[PDB]
């Protein structure tokens, strides 16, 4: 038989690549990384401009329904 | 008694199951890568009771 835990495709369309999660995680870096030049003012927080698309691909393509 | 023997209740019954148907479913696818393939487981057996 089937299962009762899924069968609605609700969490897949909400927490996925083609949803709204990828938009709320791309603006959080510029909200704090682009304003920390007051006290620090050093080239340090620049290694996060490429790991955003990588972390979302190594976690969503694990199962894939 | 000494004229006619009264009947007594009696029952049996049997629930037999043949083949199974298982279915296938598965187918395939795967993714993762590888593987797946387708075978048917799926068989799914049934109880005879
Ligand atoms: C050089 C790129 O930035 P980081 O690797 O964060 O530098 C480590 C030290 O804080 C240098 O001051």
């Amino acid at each position: 038989q089937d299962l009762m835990a899924s069968g609605n495709t609700t969490v897949k369309a909400t927490f996925g690549k083609d949803s709204s999660v990828v938009k709320w995680v791309v603006l959080a870096e510029v909200l704090v990384g682009a304003v920390m030049y007051m006290m620090t003012k050093n080239v340090k927080f620049l290694a996060g401009f490429a790991i955003i698309s990588v972390f979302i691909a190594v976690g969503m393509a694990v199962v894939g329904l | 008694t000494k004229q006619w023997h009264y009947p007594s209740p009696y029952s049996r019954g049997a629930l037999s199951v043949t083949s199974i148907d298982q279915g296938a479913y598965k187918r395939s696818g795967s993714s993762w890568g590888r593987p797946y393939e387708e075978k048917a487981g799926f068989g799914f057996s049934l109880d005879a009771r």
